[PDB]
């Protein structure tokens, strides 16, 4: 993905302040809270059928973690997304069969998630800095799939 | 639908924003031109910069829309029928389109208003934008 | 929202369809879990083997609910509540696989119906098939 | 992409029967009826208002020519698709800035146009088959875009 200086800049900048214990478990809640059929995908975590009762599980926290990892390791490796996600792309496409048009929904909810962390500051050419980095992750996790 | 609880949310969100409704829907509409450049071929005509008073104008229109969904939760196509043959029978705007602005419309009140936008609200709100584009895409349907 | 020539077309098609309706509705079920994977897991207990007893019986099911939307065009909703409610706020069925249905049920038709499959009906069968998951997947929004 | 041997094979014995200068045209005329969205994209092409004006216009079956050509260079280089699609990628991406889903919806379109020509020899393994080519298409020319 094609990032100016300005936006690869932003993109650092802002991700250094990212609680990676809280953003990804926030992701990843409000995901399944959202958009209530990704809960399919977690039913060993329990009961999702209230958003508190999401937010706070503690194995939805864990989790996102992981995805907060993923995506790190990705705005560490802008240039090689299709590598980092090789593995993680098999284990969506080829095991889970989770529809892209998924991925896209994540990448956005986790976009909410940092203008809410950061509010004015998570400015409109920042947030299209970071829509490239997301796209290009669901993108990645889609290759190898179908 | 939207349930009882989802209406008090959106209404309650409307209530807050207040008198920013339409410097927010502007702020949106240049989320989305930024970050979803397919977006801008919709208005050639429009000077689409920064501060741009023509995208102010546009944002306080949307705005005004979206308060007039609001008012019409039940009775949505009949509220934004005229609305609804511009988008999709006339300037034919992408589905895919609608989900984009909705998404930078939750970004923007998320900027904004941080403590008061919890999961549970934004659910609410984007339930209440799925519905609005549900309509405005209607025509297609 | 479908058009008089619309109506046409689809119930033309349905006409056409006849007899045959149960089966192509069976067809397409199969042609969506086996295109499609993500959508089996929606029915654990079922036996999804080709010659099915229980997609067979399913395809009808889905196929008289079409008929019914086919009837109800402009009170679809009403139409189809109960069924809105299933799928929506029960098995909360993701709305993309509504979409790939519907792409298996058209698939279907243009096999059997080629020469009746024009673009025009093609236009007019997706409208409605939107129409039916707009209601389908409405609880959500 | 993995096909299976028979799927791999129902590809490629389906589309030694394709009429290249016929079936693109069919797919993008069929696919602009349809999504009439999709019209923008073409409107040098002339009036698209009515399906006959589309499915006849010159241009739309010259261009879908070139497009179903792309389609059989895919399935030449079914393990290479990041590959001669690398191109039309950049075309599609960072200059017409055509959404993914759009990609999606014109490979189910020509899924259909095959089902069209082939009737039930367009089994279901079949089209399974297809669909995966096609996603593989899709999500290969949605790569260094966003
Ligand atoms: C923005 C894209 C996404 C990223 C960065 C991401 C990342 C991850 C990571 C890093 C893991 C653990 C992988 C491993 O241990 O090898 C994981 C597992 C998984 N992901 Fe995602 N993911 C994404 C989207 C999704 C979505 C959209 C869903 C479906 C609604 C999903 C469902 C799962 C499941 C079911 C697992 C395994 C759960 C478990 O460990 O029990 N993922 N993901
Ligand atoms: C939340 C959804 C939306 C609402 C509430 C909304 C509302 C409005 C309103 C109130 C108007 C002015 C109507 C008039 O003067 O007749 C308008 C016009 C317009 N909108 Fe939307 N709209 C929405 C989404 C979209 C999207 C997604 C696009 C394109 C990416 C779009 C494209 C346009 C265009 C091209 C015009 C005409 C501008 C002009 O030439 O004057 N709209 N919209
Ligand atoms: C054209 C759209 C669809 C129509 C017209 C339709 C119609 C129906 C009908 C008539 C029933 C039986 C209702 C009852 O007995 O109460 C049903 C149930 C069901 N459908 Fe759908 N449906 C559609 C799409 C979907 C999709 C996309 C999925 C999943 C990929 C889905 C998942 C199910 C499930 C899991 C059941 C319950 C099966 C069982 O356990 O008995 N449906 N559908
Ligand atoms: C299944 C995916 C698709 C394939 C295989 C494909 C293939 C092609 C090819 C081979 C060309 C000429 C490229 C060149 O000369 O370098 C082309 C051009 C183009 N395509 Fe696509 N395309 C796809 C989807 C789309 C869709 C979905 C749209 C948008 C609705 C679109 C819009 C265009 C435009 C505007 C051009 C240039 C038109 C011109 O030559 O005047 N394409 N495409």
């Amino acid at each position: 993905v094609h990032l100016t200086p300005e936006e690869k800049s932003a993109v650092t900048a802002l991700w250094g302040k990212v609680n990676v214990d809280e953003v990804g478990g926030e992701a990843l809640g409000r995901l399944l809270v959202v958009y209530p059929w990704t809960q399919r995908f977690f039913e060993s975590f329990g009961d999702l059928s209230t958003p508190d009762a999401v937010m706070g599980n503690p194995k939805v926290k864990a989790h996102g973690k992981k995805v907060l990892g993923a995506f790190s390791d990705g705005l560490a490796h802008l240039d090689n997304l299709k590598g980092t996600f090789a593995t993680l792309s098999e284990l969506h496409c080829d095991k889970l069969h989770v529809d892209p048009e998924n991925f896209r929904l994540l990448g956005n909810v986790l976009v909410c998630v940092l203008a809410h962390h950061f509010g004015k500051e998570f400015t409109p050419p920042v947030q299209a800095a970071y829509q490239k980095v997301v796209a290009g992750v669901a993108n990645a996790l889609a290759h190898k799939y179908h | 639908v939207l349930s009882p609880a989802d209406k008090t949310n959106v209404k309650a969100a409307w209530g807050k924003v207040g008198a920013h409704a339409g410097e927010y829907g502007a702020e949106a509409l240049e989320r989305m031109f930024l970050s979803f450049p397919t977006t801008k071929t919709y208005f050639p005509h429009f000077d689409l910069s920064h501060g741009s008073a023509q995208v102010k104008g546009h944002g306080k229109k949307v705005a005004d829309a979206l308060t007039n969904a609001v008012a019409h939760v039940d009775d949505m196509p009949n509220a934004l029928s005229a609305l609804s043959d511009l988008h999709a029978h006339k300037l034919r705007v992408d589905p895919v389109n609608f989900k984009l602005l909705s998404h930078c419309l939750l970004v923007t009140l998320a900027a904004h208003l941080p403590a008061e936008f919890t999961p549970a609200v934004h659910a609410s709100l984007d339930k209440f934008l799925a519905s609005v584009s549900t309509v405005l895409t209607s025509k297609y349907r």
